[PDB]
């Protein structure tokens, strides 16, 4: 349907998959990384009804489905379900056949090896894609943001990777990776709202809480002052409409959940928080690198859309940083949608045509080729 | 029919309210940035003078 | 009631669209004021840098 | 009236209320958590007759009463009814007025605020108790059980708590509030006994099924082979005498009911069941904690009295658990009464005499004080 | 046990603290350089539970503690934690009060001066030691090894200094300090084990990887050849049992961790390694010194435990070293304990009893006195 064998770009995370073609500005479609399955016995006959549902089908029919995510903390653990998600992504909504297009997939630099290897195998064996590449999330964010140097703090649904990059090169000894993510904030919000009389323990309830989080929650610039008021007055509560007509209001819980990014102890995690790890990613780099990383804190990934987060991340690191020097945050309206955007940019670069793995080299090496050719 | 148009009109109210809220959030974000920038443009004009003063001194 | 609710749903489409359009104008206004203050703050940060360069000199 | 100004202890569950004084080894009396009301028009005059009956009065006169439970899955929603149950408990069975004694009440910390706030308020304002203390069910169960470390499985009438404790500390991120309880097991049994030709739909009938469950049911360590035989042979059916002299026999349904705890789909619940929930609470704790919790799964509350339950739980956890390691269950005779026993122990500890809210601090602060003084 | 007022000897690194009485051939007590603190809210009372745990206490109750060490890359950063470690080591384990005994503490010659001042101040002001001396770690390593001449490659947990000594004299212009030690080797392994699917980031997890490193890793005489096989065959994987009964297998990662000693670029360091510094320290020594130091290069401290390191180092130095001359590395059994042993040897010499700072000179001058009195 395209006038060129443009690469397909699929930003497959632990949240939603954003997909479209290289050279465009935006994904053609977005899909929950979900395969749904009925938890009930059918009663009426000739009702259609699938054994399993994919993406938005799984979410739309969720009233009686248990919903599973094949990707956890950035890694595919269930590749049969990813084959279904990709079939849907490519043939039902983008309506393209990867057999005629190179495909670009994304991951964090320390994502366990099985992820990129199984992603490579699925696209070469079930879709028979002519070429593959698995790209770095930080690289993709840097292209989207217009930078070659900076800290990419990618606090999304799966993991926070936090990798410093200078002149387009990794500074791997300074990756302050953290097992704290948007999915934990969602789990925390389900629990804290349960305490308000609105229990959220089932799949339908979990999807509702994620929707509540995305629309009602924030981190603010000053937690203690924000809570001093939110805990004292109803003036800071915000309502939300649930699908069945219930109305829930959230007070200080509205920010106490999200605050776990700065205070991980709220969910039992042992961590300094995302701002200290951002600071250390800069500090652990050489002294002649530090000045450029301080001036370029690059925000990407999920959770970047919480009110007060860009302002707060700059405040928290500038407060740890030395005086005289200027410390700055980069947090464009392209935040979180930067990995997909970077995929489009990267896939299309003329210099990247030497990075793509072809369905030639693949057959001689097998999917393990991804560890020889990508990064 | 009117109800179907109502649902769509209500949907438009919701979509438009969605946009309204989004713009409001952007308005406030930008306005808050405006205000932090008003504070910075002034602090910066003051720095323009503190630095100019450091130069003069 | 439904026609009245269509008129209201439509009114709400118009009101929320109207208001979101007002917010688009308020947003563009604060965005432009932000850009002005940012440009101003940046011109000052550039002057601060010119002075810093001159301070260092 | 006592030989010391000992605290009074009352363990108020969604099922039954256990009460006595601190320092004893048993409650003095147990009452159903029930307030009954006549559903018929009086015909005779000078018949006495109360507006409402409580506890054992409510059960003894139940032939014409509707029986309500003031506690909903651990939360008191009707505090006027609990005040009447408590007055009866304190003045008619314990024969001690709270005005001269501190009182200890219990709840899960998972309880959404209102229960501990109202429990504290009732005792301070309607009973004029000189002091109050709302206790943690896991704490109370571990004291009663002889442990400081382990997981409390309190699978009683209301909600399953499943909270892990290490060296006396809570590990709250691993606590999984579970909507699977003894009350649901009763409802399931009412429906499957209906299929057999013995419908149970009214209050009297609900109380009968609960009595049947308590006396005839078991879980079985191996339910599959047990049902293969129980569903095939009358030789495994047990007769129960109904109040009017009629007899009901129950076969595989006897264990089918308790099995719901391991097969929650039987009541429409989206859950892995109590063995996997316990396992996940162990898993969610740090790796140097996990081994101590695997070796110390502690039974408390109700339903833990079913034959085969200690073995069913230990074997299911062992199956989910890693090799080398020994998985063990502690199942003391202080089962179901363990929260009350723990209350007696805790109320009496010298290290807990500073934990009591006095009837001074209460009035200066109001009932919200329970959030600062108890936990 | 001690029946004489002998000097106490105590070596203190970022890893472990070794202590005992001068005149022996071993410390009588060894503790981790760790002070642990609880990161959880207590619920049970009358449980004991400390504010802080030290040494073996810190590790024994670590399931709910965050564990921190006081010494970083050779220096004390937290004097309060060192006082706790020494208080426990001297009074509880060695059962000795330093008030009645002179004490010998150690550091390499380039160690920042604040470290020597703090060691002196703590023992004189919190322990009231009658006398102090701070000795050179290279001096003590040569005494333990039976040498007066040699190069001490102190590849410990914090920092490696590689200090050359000839006829008992310092050759300070040739000390080639290296920012590579056992603590960094642990970090490398945590990242590579993450690539294998096992994330280790929290305190319990960090302790596991350190334990894995110490028990499973080796240098590899030939890195590339060992890797060609280890990367191709599972027969070279060693299975480590994790505290919860789960296991991890480690393949070429087993040697890639210690390989950082020969490849510091693995952790982002601008260095060729411990063999390069061994070579540079000798290279800058006088031309008529070199022959005696090349025939006596000395391993000291830990990381020398690698059964691959003995041949790996002599091969790497021999390759750079001059012809005609005998090139040899001394890898004594007094390894990982050589500084303490040397400390005993120095502390007990009759020729060393005039080297002590007394608790007279100390108070008149203050702790800066160590800078003039020791070396």
């Amino acid at each position: 349907d395209e006038d060129e064998t443009t690469a397909l770009v699929c930003d497959n995370g632990s949240g939603l998959v954003k997909a479209g073609f290289a050279g465009d500005d935006a994904p053609r479609a977005v899909f929950p990384s979900i395969v749904g399955r009925p938890r009930h016995q059918g009663v009426m006959v000739g009702m259609g009804q699938k054994d399993s549902y994919v993406g938005d089908e799984a979410q739309s029919k969720r009233g009686i489905l248990t919903l599973k995510y094949p990707i956890e903390h950035g890694i595919i653990t269930n590749w049969d379900d990813m084959e279904k998600i990709w079939h849907h992504t490519f043939y039902n909504e983008l309506r393209v056949a990867p057999e005629e297009h190179p495909t670009l997939l994304t991951e964090a630099p320390l994502n366990p090896k099985a992820n990129r290897e199984k992603m490579t195998q699925i696209m070469f064996e079930t879709f028979n894609v002519p070429a593959m590449y698995v790209a770095i999330q930080a690289v993709l964010s840097l292209y989207a943001s217009g930078r070659t140097t900076g800290i990419v703090l990618d606090s999304g649904d799966g993991v926070t990777h936090n990798v410093p990059i200078y002149e387009g090169y990794a500074l791997p000894h300074a990756i302050m990776r953290l097992d704290l993510a948007g999915r934990d904030l969602t789990d925390y919000l389900m629990k804290i709202l349960t305490e308000r009389g609105y229990s959220f323990v089932t799949t339908a309830e979990r999807e509702i809480v994620r929707d509540i989080k995305e629309k009602l929650c924030y981190v603010a610039l000053d937690f203690e002052n924000e809570m001093a008021t939110a805990a004292s007055s109803s003036s800071l509560e915000k309502s939300y409409e649930l699908p069945d007509g219930q109305v829930i209001t959230i007070g200080n819980e509205r920010f106490r959940c999200p605050e776990t990014l700065f205070q991980p102890s709220f969910i039992g995690m042992e961590s300094a928080g995302i701002h200290e790890t951002t600071y250390n990613s800069i500090m652990k780099c050489d002294i002649d690198i530090r000045k450029d990383l301080y001036a370029n804190n690059v925000m990407s990934g999920g959770t970047t859309m919480y009110p007060g987060i860009a302002d707060r991340m700059q405040k928290e690191i500038t407060a740890l940083a030395p005086s005289t020097m200027k410390i700055k945050i980069i947090a464009p309206p392209e935040r979180k949608y930067s990995v997909w955007i970077g995929g489009s940019i990267l896939a299309s670069l003329s210099t990247f045509q030497q990075m793509w793995i072809t369905k030639q080299e693949y057959d001689e090496a097998g999917p393990s080729i991804v560890h020889r050719k990508c990064f | 029919i009117i109800e179907s148009d109502l649902e769509r009109a209500e949907e438009r109210a919701e979509l438009s309210e969605g946009k309204c809220a989004e713009l409001e959030e952007e308005l406030k974000t930008v306005t808050n940035n405006l205000k932090s920038l008003e504070a910075q443009a002034e602090k910066y004009s003051q720095k323009e003078d503190r630095y100019e003063e450091e130069i003069k001194v």
